[PDB]
């Protein structure tokens, strides 16, 4: 437990299942979990899976690292000190 | 010597005297504290401050690398700055200054905030007034080992022959030592607990 | 319920309101007359994102039995972090 | 450190005895007092555990 | 510009901030991006140029707010026989604005507090709002306030909520507000009510047999207790009731002892 | 003369390593016991075995043998910390607690012939025969002076090319206050240490064919000042140093070399 994740969008900070993660996304963007997709880069993440399967290396001081429904299904760098 | 000065001139520190002054005497004046930018006077070799109301040295006194003679006897100093260890004096006089005796441990805690961590770490890699204030509050580069943040402050005891080859015995019963501000990351805190 | 924190680079970091409200200046920027979102012309993207990362443990464990694990900091970044933290009161 | 490990494992007891401690400084302070009351052998156990 | 020191117009930053203080005063809505840019402007002022301009920011803030308080004083002076009524909501809105001021000037507060103008600017705004009670509106306010509070066994029930609002405004501001509240309002009010009840107790003693006097004085003490509960703040109840009992009793103790 | 600055970071690292070595409690307790006996016998020199130091920390042992002075002051400061931890009353009786070395030193085992300039600043173990002793004479290390006019005491501590110190030091004996008042020495409150010079000669049977035996001068201080007499076959462990001299604005680069001993062992009985 206590997995915190960054979700690229710039990113959402989130913290449990992928379904709960989609509920966190709904908590601001308001679209239901059925109208969302989540990935590990190119690899899709299914709703029922725990975020540990996507593993407690995403510790909250350094959390690790999104698409929406078009009509019926979901589809479609930082700076340095000078 | 023997005037009525309430304080040394603050803006005078960054004047021509910054590069030129080699002897300064402010003894027998009711100065209670020198300004923190007094450390700009890095040309200084001789400094005399005795018989004053002086309750602290400036914390950045360690930048006075030219300093060889220091006299601050019968002042109000409770303990020495942490950067006093960086001095390499020839002569040191601190007689009758009423330093504190106890080995108590009233340590200031960090809480590990990002601001304290930044002020600690940026001193090792450093005009901006915030940066200058952070330099003044560097806490000796966030303590000499296991650095976390520039606020973990306490006090230990120092032998004055570490910094001067001639020392006036500050008090009796041996009396060759005085307290000094310290920083207590890990083993330092362990040693402080052992001392207390 | 949520808060969006915009860096000067345009990168936008979207956090829970308690996480944003941990810091003094940001909870002030989230408090204005007559009325969420804050933007910072001061802070670059990397520093603001890492400040959000610091928030994510500061909310998770404060007055916790567990430790605070080491935040991601470097001395080269620490100057920018000093200025940013002095602005933000994080 | 061994002291920090002890404090992490005993912060709940400190807070249960003193619910008015809002600041981590006073919690560390009370923890230092209790950790001083511990015996030499117990403090060795914590030093080896660390 | 980024967070490092660079050339930024102090007058422009102060002017945009000034037009934002014009919203903070009386609680007009301000757009969020502009509100954040005011923090950015304060940072550009107060970091280094090469000294921090926080003193300029604080002094100009004090001057602008004092111009507003002078206008508020003029409008209150214009509001004949309604000065406390307008002043209640004026101080409420301006104190909420002071809260938003303490929010807005946060960077200046942390920069300057190590030297303490420039520290708790909302507290500065309130302490300077008390300059309205330094002006001659102090007498105009307290006279009508204590009069309508002194409505009693006759004319009754003024706007007690508004009156308590003014009393709270007096018992808020100090930089120990009870001393200021007493020197402005409570000493005159307490002494005048004590004089009134001295006259009333004298009249009751003149008119009444002992039983009549007894029920009359205790009933009127209960009346003033209810009056305290209704019109006044909780710090004044005991003092008023004690001043009233020190004239219904202990001023005429010989009659009781007989 | 004699004052040298050391890098505090490596000094603290070395002192940490040596204090870890000396705090032998969890292991067999060898050096816990030896420091207890040092306290009990009223001694202030601990003889450490570099074999044990190699078993516990090999790199620190190698750096000790190759960088003798800085490593030895680190070790002696660690020893003072440890003896203070055991008995804080006893730790203040002596200005400094010394460490001598025994065991096997690898290639640093030498004779006066093979002891060349390559070994300067190294710990060396020289085996030979004693051919000369000087008379034991006191050497001032710390003098206390009482100013009768000002009614205050100054205390000064000294050094020379022989005595490298790693703390600030003088080499001039004072005679006047900063107010130009005379100063009276407090001999009883001053600290002096015994000093003697000996000469160790190569064993004659080991000399090459046509050669006469060679010699090395050795400086013994403190308890070692009368541990060897002429005719003794000895092993001296110490630091090999040169003494840069000068003569009236000029120096001949020829510097005499001495072995500042830290341990002396007989080879008989």
């Amino acid at each position: 437990m206590d997995v915190f994740l960054m979700i690229r969008r710039t990113t959402i900070f989130t913290d449990s299942t992928v379904f709960e993660l989609k509920r966190i996304v709904e908590g601001i963007l308001k679209r239901p979990p059925d109208e969302q997709r989540l990935y590990k880069d190119d690899q899709l993440l299914d709703d029922g899976k725990t975020l540990g399967e996507c593993s407690q290396t995403a510790r909250p001081q350094a959390p690790a690292t999104l698409a929406f429904r078009a009509d019926d299904t979901f589809e479609a760098p930082f700076s340095s000190p000078p | 010597n023997d005037n009525h000065l309430e304080s040394f001139s603050v803006a005078l520190c960054h004047s021509t005297l910054q590069k030129s002054l080699r002897s300064l005497d402010l003894s027998k004046n009711k100065i209670k504290a020198l300004p923190v930018q007094f450390c700009q006077l890095q040309e200084l070799k001789n400094l005399k401050l005795d018989d004053n109301e002086l309750i602290q040295f400036p914390c950045k006194i360690g930048q006075l690398i030219n300093l060889r003679f220091l006299s601050a006897a019968r002042n109000k100093l409770p303990f020495l700055p942490s950067e006093f260890r960086n001095l390499s004096l020839e002569y040191l006089d601190l007689f009758g200054n009423t330093f504190e005796q106890p080995k108590v441990l009233p340590v200031i805690k960090l809480q590990a905030p990002l601001t304290l961590l930044e002020s600690s770490a940026r001193t090792i890699l450093h005009i901006p007034f915030h940066l200058c204030q952070d330099l003044d509050t560097a806490k000796i580069c966030v303590c000499g080992r296991f650095c976390l943040n520039s606020f973990i402050q306490g006090t230990t005891t120092m032998n004055l022959h570490s910094v001067a080859h001639t020392v006036v015995l500050v008090d009796n019963l041996g009396g060759t030592e005085a307290p000094i501000i310290s920083y207590f990351c890990s083993l330092g805190c362990y040693v402080n607990s052992s001392d207390m | 319920m949520y808060v969006k924190l915009i860096s000067s680079d345009g990168h936008e970091f979207i956090v829970k309101r308690e996480h944003a409200l941990t810091s003094g200046t940001i909870k002030a920027m989230l408090s204005g007359p007559g009325q969420n979102e804050v933007n910072f012309r001061e802070i670059p993207s990397h520093v603001l994102s890492k400040v959000c990362m610091y928030f994510t443990y500061k909310v998770r464990y404060t007055n916790s039995s567990t430790e605070i694990p080491e935040f991601p900091i470097a001395p080269e970044i620490a100057l920018e972090l000093l200025m940013a933290a002095n602005f933000l009161d994080c | 450190t061994g002291f920090q490990m002890w404090l992490e494992e005993n912060r709940s007891n400190i807070l249960s005895d003193n619910p008015d401690f809002s600041d981590e400084a006073d919690i560390i302070k009370e923890g230092m007092i209790r950790f001083r009351v511990l015996s030499t052998e117990e403090r060795k156990v914590w030093a080896n555990k660390a | 510009m980024s967070l490092k020191p660079r050339v930024v117009d102090f007058d422009e930053t102060w002017n945009k901030l000034l037009t934002t203080i014009k919203a903070v005063v009386m609680l007009e809505y301000v757009e969020r991006a502009t509100w954040n840019d005011r923090f950015s402007d304060i940072y550009a002022l107060c970091v280094a140029y090469p000294e921090p301009l926080g003193e300029r920011l604080y002094t100009e803030t004090k001057i602008f707010l004092e111009n507003h308080v002078r206008h508020l004083h003029k409008r209150v002076l214009e509001s004949e026989e309604q000065v406390l009524v307008m002043y209640h909501r004026y101080w409420e809105e301006y104190s909420k604005g002071a809260d938003y001021m303490d929010c807005l000037y946060r960077y200046l507060n942390t920069q300057f507090i190590k030297k303490n103008p420039l520290m708790e600017i909302g507290e500065l705004a309130l302490d300077m709002w008390r300059k309205l009670m330094v002006e001659p509106l102090q007498a105009i306010l307290i006279r009508m306030l204590l009069r309508e509070i002194k409505n009693d066994r006759g004319g009754e029930d003024p706007n007690q909520k508004v009156i308590h609002g003014v009393i709270n405004s007096f018992v808020h501001v100090e930089q120990f507000p009870l001393k200021f509240y007493q020197e402005i309002f409570e000493s005159p009010f307490l002494t005048e009510t004590g004089e009134y009840y001295k006259q009333e107790a004298s009249n009751l003693l003149q008119e009444s047999n002992c039983s009549q006097y007894m029920e009359k004085v205790l009933g009127r003490l209960k009346d003033e207790e209810i009056r305290c509960r209704k019109y006044l703040h909780p710090s004044s109840y005991t003092k008023v009731i004690h001043e009233c009992q020190q004239r219904m009793v202990a001023d005429h103790l010989q009659f009781l002892h007989a | 003369a004699g004052t040298v600055v050391l890098d505090d970071v490596e000094l603290r690292e070395a002192q940490r390593d040596y204090l870890d070595f000396l705090d032998d409690e969890e292991d067999q307790g060898i050096y816990q016991s030896k420091v207890r006996e040092l306290i009990s016998d009223n001694q202030y020199r601990l003889i450490v075995n570099v074999n044990d130091l190699r078993r516990k920390n090999e790199k620190r042992a190698n750096r000790l043998l190759n960088n003798a002075f800085e490593e030895l002051v680190a070790f002696q400061r660690a020893l003072k910390d440890f003896v203070a931890s055991i008995d804080a009353t006893y730790a203040k009786q002596y200005e400094e607690f010394y460490v001598g070395l025994e065991g096997s030193f690898g290639s640093k085992h030498v004779s006066p012939r093979t002891l060349t300039s390559c070994f300067l600043s190294c710990v060396v173990c020289v085996e030979g025969i004693v051919t000369k002793c000087s008379l034991v004479r006191p050497k001032v290390v710390r003098s206390v002076h009482y100013c009768p006019a000002t009614k205050k005491t100054i205390e000064r501590r000294y050094s020379d090319l022989t005595t490298l110190v790693a703390f600030p030091s003088s080499s001039v004996y004072p005679t006047k206050d900063e107010e130009n008042n005379p100063l009276e020495t407090e001999y009883g409150l001053s600290v002096y240490k015994d000093h003697q010079t000996i000469t160790i000669q190569e064993m004659p049977e080991k000399a090459p064919a046509g050669q006469l035996p060679r010699s090395v001068d050795v400086i013994l201080d403190d308890d070692l000042v009368d541990k060897a007499k002429p005719g003794d076959r000895v092993q001296v462990v110490g630091t090999y140093r040169c003494l840069p001299g000068k003569k009236g604005g000029y120096t001949s680069g020829t510097f005499r070399t001495v072995l500042i001993a830290c341990n002396v062992k007989q080879m008989s009985k």
